[PDB]
RNA sequence: AGCAGAGUGGCGCAGCGGAAGCGUGCUGGGCCCAUAACCCAGAGGUCGAUGGAUCGAAACCAUCCUCUGCUACCA
RNA sequence: CUUUAAAUCCUUUAACGAGGAUCCAUUGGAGGGCAAGUCUGGUGCCAGCAGCCGCGGUAAUUCCAGCUCCAAUAGCGUAUA
């Protein structure tokens, strides 16, 4: 189980609804620091991110959670927590206040692979809430 | 309907009729007696077409 | 004419992308991309295009393959969607025959 | 926190004093058994905005707005 | 009774031992090759048949059942060398 984990985690991307904190903003570009509440779900390492109120456009995946300098690998609902995020490769960059603005709410860029995941091997680690979110999400994103 | 791939479909749905109490029919040696009899002692002088043994006409 | 609706082991399913030697996919209303096929009756009579609602069959043995049964037109597609046995999310995109 | 490039028909673009255009796309008709090619017509323009330099602005200037590329400056 | 090391098996032989002689003969097939229904109901290119041609599209001489018929017969059908 733990073996297939190690393998399988880098596909399945957890349900999350995550607000900024107006002027908590540390830094705007690669990579990008910058202070955020979890309003729903939680936030697990290596999420692609995403902003659906720009025509989905895409800001990069994160690196690293901090809790008040405590490196907290799961950011759960509650919790205002520093989030770190690094642009994907071979696309174009991403700035603040120009594609994105503190009013926007962020979400987590789930696959249809990623669902499927959680469907089948992560039935234990959902909560009904979650599942929720994931079929709120799959209704913003379009898929079917 | 019900679906395209429904297995065994048209062997369930038949109606089920049953079998009728027959006669024995003779088998061995008298069978061959009773095939040279109506083969080659009850034949008619016909025109045309013999119709065959099971020509249900 | 008449509005055919789904049974126990049929459901519905969208056209995504067109393919050749007589099949093609669909998307289910189940999150689960099925490889469909074109009946018999259907093979030149009546053609079926992208992203228009169609009537599939299943087997109760897989879920791998599929085949459609039959095509809804415009009208009926929206009377169908206005009752409710289609979901209101799914995006019918005004499939029409043009002139 | 700020700089550079661009803003003209749905899309991309030429473009400067005596001048709303180009390729593509859309609609109606013809040609053909039908489609494409072809032929005949039409629709779709605040030339991003304001103010000035001017007899004469889409153009010369100043400011603002919007999009795209940049200084690396944080848990 | 006989056989045989002793039995069993066969033969002989008492007594019982059949009429719808229920003491009940199966295996394949009926479009052509290839002997044998253009019979009656059900499905409607679905289910299926088919060694090969081919048969099924809501009047199937080929599918699924009933009756009749055909080939061999205590035997018949299928797969491989």
């Amino acid at each position: 189980k733990k073996q297939k984990q190690e393998e399988f985690k880098h596909i399945a991307v957890f349900p999350c609804k995550m607000k900024i904190l107006p002027q908590y903003i540390f830094n705007s570009r690669d990579p990008i620091v910058m202070g955020v509440t979890v309003e729903a779900g939680q936030v697990k390492q290596g999420t692609p991110m995403c902003v659906p109120s720009k025509n989905f456009v895409d800001i990069g995946i994160v690196t690293s959670i901090e809790v008040n300098h405590k490196q907290v690998d799961v950011a759960k609902k509650g919790q205002e927590v520093c989030v770190k995020i690094e642009p994907i490769p071979g696309e174009s960059p991403k700035m603040f206040g120009r594609h994105f603005e503190a009013t926007d709410i962020l979400v987590s860029k789930i696959s249809r692979q990623s669902i499927d995941a959680l469907k089948d091997w992560f039935r234990d680690e959902m909560q009904k809430s979650d599942w929720q979110l994931i079929v709120e999400l799959k209704k913003v994103f379009e898929i079917i | 309907h019900g679906s395209l791939a429904r297995v065994g479909k048209v062997r369930g749905q038949t109606l089920k009729v049953a079998k009728q109490e027959k006669k024995k029919k003779r088998t061995g040696r008298a069978k061959r007696r009773m095939q040279y009899n109506r083969r080659f002692v009850n034949v008619v002088p016909t025109f045309g077409k013999k119709k065959g043994p099971n020509a249900n006409s | 004419r008449e509005l055919v609706f789904k049974e126990d082991g049929q459901e519905y399913a969208q056209v995504i992308k067109m393919l050749g030697n007589g099949r093609l996919e669909a998307m289910c209303f189940d999150g689960v991309k099925r490889l469909c096929h074109i009946r018999g009756k259907l093979r030149k009579k009546v053609w079926i295009n992208t992203s228009d609602i169609i009537l599939v069959g299943l087997r109760d043995y897989q879920d791998n393959k599929a085949d459609v049964i039959l095509k809804y037109n415009a009208d009926e597609a929206r009377s169908l969607k206005a009752y409710g046995e289609l979901p209101e999310h799914a995006k019918i995109n005004e499939t029409d025959t043009f002139g």
